[PDB]
DNA sequence: GCATGATAAATGAC
DNA sequence: GTCATTTATCATGC
């Protein structure tokens, strides 16, 4: 064994998903207000949003 | 999107070669991702993928025939 | 029916 | 904040 080889995600509903990117369009960076009202929405944690819009500005550069 | 193909069973050998004989830190640099990038053809993007799937299932094969695979 | 490469959540370093 | 990861899902090869 190494030492380096020494949860829980959950894919997300289409609705969420389509939610999610309805307002990444509108814009990329989200305020800590609109953070809370989307969590409240889309059922989310507002670290789980947060997460979420970081991964996708990441997503978008790659492309 | 995701138009996968399998990658040259000569560069399969290159990344597990690399793989297996840094077992200990299994964690390339950016230059020798380059390197590896390089002489199996891809890109260094599907190079750190192979590296993040290896870890993870590598973990997973612990342990039946991985120990074997580590005379690379 | 699994192997394998790529993508989607989630974490941690900086 | 970015960004390399970990891990589970997904989609495709065969």
């Amino acid at each position: 064994l190494h030492e380096w080889t020494g949860k829980k995600r959950k894919p997300y509903s289409k609705f969420q998903t389509l939610e999610l990117e309805k307002e990444f369009l509108f814009n990329a960076y989200v305020s800590k207000q609109k953070r809370w009202e989307l969590a409240r929405n889309l059922q989310l944690t507002e670290r789980q949003v947060k997460i979420w819009f970081q991964n996708r500005r990441m997503k978008n550069k790659k492309n | 999107r995701r138009k996968r193909r399998n990658f040259s069973k000569q560069a399969s050998e290159i990344l597990n070669e690399y793989f297996y004989s840094h077992l200990s830190n299994p964690y390339p640099s950016e230059e020798a991702k380059e390197e590896l990038a390089r002489k199996c053809g891809i890109t260094v993007s599907q190079v750190s993928n192979w590296f993040g799937n290896k870890r993870i299932r590598y973990k997973k094969n612990i342990g039946k025939a991985q120990e074997e695979a580590n005379l690379y």
